[PDB]
């Protein structure tokens, strides 16, 4: 839940400070890359699957971005296309269609 | 008893015998004479003939209705005017 995510964020901040203390670096300038290097040094793992090695990333990345329930206490969903079951995809399609309509109003090499 | 070289007669145009024969065969087929001869080679019993005629009539009616339906529905076979919705 959202409160669980807040608790995880607080725990991650405290752990980041503790890891900066352990590695003897400034907690205020301890980037995510420093966190990863410190974790790899303190908890070495030769497992080939990188997703299986120890990780202490931000909760925004460790937890799936599917988020908690998509409605508040009142139960009203936040997104107006929620009942489509694919609110992200259909919102993206709606935005693209609006862009095409605006293009109608007004009027390959290094990418895949 | 009738006068000859009038019925089922096609004049050959510039020696094109094959085209004249094709025209004559098409005329006979359009008039159903070829199918008449093929059916008259052996006796078709009246019940069998009635069944065949009824089946042919039903098949023609169904084919005409299906053709009309396909022609009516193919008017919508165009580019999607509301793509992305």
């Amino acid at each position: 839940t959202e409160d669980f995510i807040k608790k995880q964020i607080e725990e991650f901040n405290i752990g980041k400070r503790h890891l900066a203390n352990m590695m003897g670096e400034d907690p205020e300038t301890f980037t995510q890359e420093d966190i990863d290097r410190a974790i790899a040094y303190l908890f070495p793992s030769g497992l080939f699957e990188k997703r299986a090695r120890p990780v202490m990333k931000h909760p925004e990345q460790i937890f799936p971005r599917q988020r908690a329930i998509q409605w508040g206490e009142d139960g009203r969903p936040f997104h107006y296309l929620f009942y489509t079951g694919k609110q992200s995809y259909y919102s993206l399609m709606h935005d693209v269609y609006g862009m095409l309509l605006n293009l109608e109003k007004h009027q390959v090499i290094g990418s895949r | 008893k009738h006068l000859k070289f009038i019925a089922r007669t096609v004049m050959v145009q510039e020696g094109n015998v094959e085209s004249a024969y094709r025209t004559l065969n098409r005329i006979l087929t359009m008039d159903g004479l070829i199918e008449d001869i093929k059916h008259r080679r052996y006796y078709e019993k009246p019940c069998r003939r009635r069944q065949r005629e009824s089946y042919e009539r039903c098949r023609r009616i169904y084919n005409m209705e299906m053709a009309r339906k396909i022609n009516f529905l193919m008017r919508k076979n165009r580019a999607d005017p509301w793509q992305g919705c």
